[PDB]
């Protein structure tokens, strides 16, 4: 249609435009820069947009502006988003740095965690992950929104577990366990965490998860009516005796009165090949 | 007899799936929660930043009726 | 008498059954029980914490309207200065008078459950109208200062 | 007796079920939406207090 | 009533002063005394003049050095002429759109589309008319990553397809909602919903093909097993393998007892069975 | 790792700078008087090494530069952003050493409240309380805290906030042992919150605390006590309060101790009970 020819060709005009002003040598230059980008956008030209955003923010810089430079890195690095992963990994990483610098350490929390999903979704790595999820932990603990912290602390206990040595999700867990048994909305969710952290335990050696079970107890009495407690022990007992009948038997009980997460798969799946 | 006994099977049959409805609900519920507390405490910190914008127009409405009355 | 003993011993490993069976549902009818209770409390923060968001939502909207009048107020003197049973009774005993009052309570809690939950829901509507109005007034003070503040740096030269 | 009761039981919990969806898709949107707002004040505060400033340094400058 | 009258009378009298005052720099107390007589003729509630010199007074803004003023303008008579002949009203919020879109906000524009897609919906009978609108709606509002809104759009859009006959858009889009709800740790419980929506249009197409895509559901998403609509599927089926119309009449009969069937579902279900 | 060693090094030389900026400030306000140019210039250096600081982890430091700043910048008779920077010192020291933030919070609440606003005032002086609270257990100071804060929050008019903060002051004066403030506040809240339409499902709980409140006192004025909100309230009477309290008064009518601790054993069985609760029952049952 009319739109892909005539934004494209009147962009490039603009453009051009805005060269030919700064070949002169200035803010008409930007503005020009910046309806440029606003018409690629519209043409569907998701590339090259955040390239003009970037010059108009570099441009802006030039002149000591830091607000709205830290803005268009911010809506350049979100255009690059969906076309080219890589790139917009640098502009949000610039944009948290002079964000950082100023000290909104919110807005440097909430982009650290973007950062982290798109490392995630559409790359493969691990590593980078659990470090932006902890930076933006500490941000949010030292800026003492505590629900925020929670979050990110379970995602990264979550993925340590999945991969990393058990040590890492057993404190997490413990911590955030603890922290949410004593508060009067959040305690009846307290025991899933718990129960987590016995289940990592377990995977190093049965004596280690009958003892930290007994922890457990000692100091919530609440655990010792859940279900998961019961399940626990039928657990230990079977497989103290090499009968993988009892596993089986009791497992499939338990995923019959309610459904598993994938996650508690995973880890009775390994607990069981491991029972010789 | 066996048939009865059977019919007691049968009956102990959906008090099991009336479970599952009611665990549905629980969890919905608990769930709920926090978002409703996060949107608070969000809420708190933006009228905290309200309250920092309105001294200060009306700070600065006051020094400017300063200048002009003394200035004029 | 082994084909007499064989049955009736298959007749008591059906009665260990039944035993069983009664058991679980007596267990299920339970925990059903402490569910339903354990919800209401939830609920009832719920909506105690939506109240109190909503006064501070009607002050935030109160002070974005001051802030309004009172900036246009000072640009333009700037610009002058220039139900009988729930079960059925196959064979009565104790253990079914403890499934049927449960699930009687049940019922109960879930009646109220649903007046709970509708009253809470009417709410959040008003609140969204409330949202939207108070942004569009916070844009409109944004771009009134933009451009005043550009009328002010043209002006002299 | 049985049907009617038990079918009035399962009629409220559906009831509930589909409120509750309803309005946490609400409450989610709304979230976005205040997302928005507060970094719309807070941008709108920061620049206000500087362009005043340059007010001031510049009125004082000439007087 | 004296009301009407006197409203009328007081309206008319102020747009006709500020008339005279125009006619007598001048643009400024020209287009403020205009909307002041907009503004008593819309309390006078003759939508149609009201609306006229509304926009006649937007128009005079445009002719005046600014564009917020006149893009808000241009959206209250659109609001106006809302109860009025629809192609004026369409003509004003497409200008503010365009207006707005080239500021860069582009979330207000997605609001005025989906407005103007509601009244073309509404009043007149063309749909594929709107489903234009609302898909430009969800493609920006899925530019900005506002997700809920893209999700609403493209729902909408997909039932009036299904409707019209066109089920490969609707499989697809109720396909790529339902499996990216699922994915998503909220808004889970609602993704069996849309599943069983998609097996019955894709069962519009023909029956043995819905055994296999109900089996693909069910490997994909393993919850689907235990929700009635699944049973209820799957029953329909086996009992349409065999030509009996008793069969699927008790079964949804059954299902209906507990909730009602909306109209869509209604229809839908009507097509199938009479054939 | 690098970050410790490289931001302390860096933040240490920007602080040595800054003080040798405002040693020559003075000679240079003498010889040109420059004005507040240096002074200002000097204020940033100082807000910008405590950020840095406080990015560091290490906060002791930040709270140092932030006093520094606050007090330079208050000596410029800019008392709002001496009080901004005291706030953020107090937040600042609030994780090592719990008591200069006490002061300086004090500071900032009074430079506030000269200018009257009120609201900002009652934060601080929550926070404060929550300080002495969570640290201490100095209930004294926090019930005047809150009892300030609510105090200003009633003057503003600002209700369902007061009502919370009494809350909490009952609540911990029932502890000390005084149960007259505890029965008051009680029954007020109840009495006003059973008018509202959102908060009339929580109005019920509040009557029970207040009856086992008064309990203590003596069990013939809480026989009476039930009767007196039954007949203002019906609904009370389905709620499963009523039913525990009337099956403990009858217990407790014939010293028969058993029966009254297999009542709550249930009770408990149900719900889980809550510390406070438990406590209150064993001092009940002490008689």
């Amino acid at each position: 249609g009319m739109d892909t020819s005539g934004k494209q060709a009147e962009a490039m005009a603009l453009l051009a435009e805005a060269e030919r002003k700064v070949k002169n040598s200035i803010e008409e230059a930007c503005e020009i820069y910046a309806r440029a980008a606003n018409m690629f956008k519209m043409a569907k030209n998701w590339s090259a947009a955040g390239n003009a955003f970037c010059q108009a923010a570099q441009l802006h810089l030039q002149l000591q502006s830091k607000h709205d430079a830290a803005t268009c890195f911010v809506d350049a690095g979100n255009a690059f988003k969906k076309a080219d992963p890589q790139e917009a990994i640098n502009c949000l990483m610039r944009a948290i740095e002079i964000y950082t610098d100023m000290g909104r350490f919110t807005i440097a929390a909430k982009h650290h965690i973007s950062i982290a999903e798109i490392y995630e979704t559409e790359l493969v790595d691990v590593e980078k992950a659990i470090a932006h999820y902890e930076q933006s932990a500490d941000y949010y603990k030292g800026e003492e929104s505590n629900s925020s912290a929670n979050k990110c602390l379970l995602k990264v206990a979550g993925y340590a577990a999945q991969l990393e040595q058990y040590q890492k999700a057993i404190d997490i867990y413990e911590q955030v366990g603890t922290s949410a048994m004593d508060s009067p909305l959040l305690k009846y969710s307290a025991k899933d965490y718990f129960f987590k952290a016995a289940l990592c335990h377990f995977c190093i050696d049965m004596l280690n998860a009958k003892l930290a079970v007994q922890k457990y107890e000692e100091l919530f009495p609440a655990f010792s009516d859940s279900r998961e407690c019961k399940l626990m022990k039928k657990l230990l007992e079977a497989h103290e005796e090499q009968n993988v009948d009892s596993y089986t038997e009791s497992v499939k009980e338990y995923d019959s009165i309610s459904r598993l997460d994938q996650w508690l798969t995973t880890m009775l799946l390994r607990i069981k090949k491991t029972i010789q | 007899s066996k048939q009865a006994l059977s019919e007691i099977e049968t009956r102990h049959s959906e008090i099991i799936k009336l479970e599952n409805s009611i665990r549905e609900l629980h969890d919905m519920f608990m769930d709920m929660a926090m978002l409703v507390e996060s949107q608070g405490e969000m809420i708190d910190r933006i009228e905290y930043n309200v309250e920092h914008a309105v001294d200060y127009v009306e700070r600065a409405v006051s020094d400017t009726k300063k200048a002009v009355k003394y200035q004029s | 008498m082994a084909e007499d003993a064989d049955m009736r011993n298959e007749l008591e490993e059906m009665q260990r059954r039944a035993d069983q069976l009664a058991d679980e549902s007596l267990e299920s009818t339970r925990r059903m029980l402490q569910l339903v209770e354990e919800s209401k409390d939830a609920g009832i923060r719920t909506l105690v914490m939506l109240d109190e968001q909503g006064e501070q939502l009607e002050r935030i909207e109160e002070g974005m309207d001051q802030i309004n009048k009172d900036m246009k107020e000072a640009e333009k003197n700037l610009t002058d200065l220039g139900s009988g049973g729930f079960i059925r009774r196959v064979t009565n005993d104790a253990r079914e008078n403890e499934m049927d009052e449960n699930l009687e309570q049940v019922s109960g809690i879930i009646g109220n459950l649903r007046h709970m939950a509708l009253d809470m829901g009417n709410e959040i509507d008003t609140q969204n109208r409330q949202i939207d109005r108070i942004m569009e007034k916070a844009d409109s003070n944004k771009t009134r200062i933009d451009e005043a503040n550009q009328r002010a740096t043209k002006m002299l030269g």
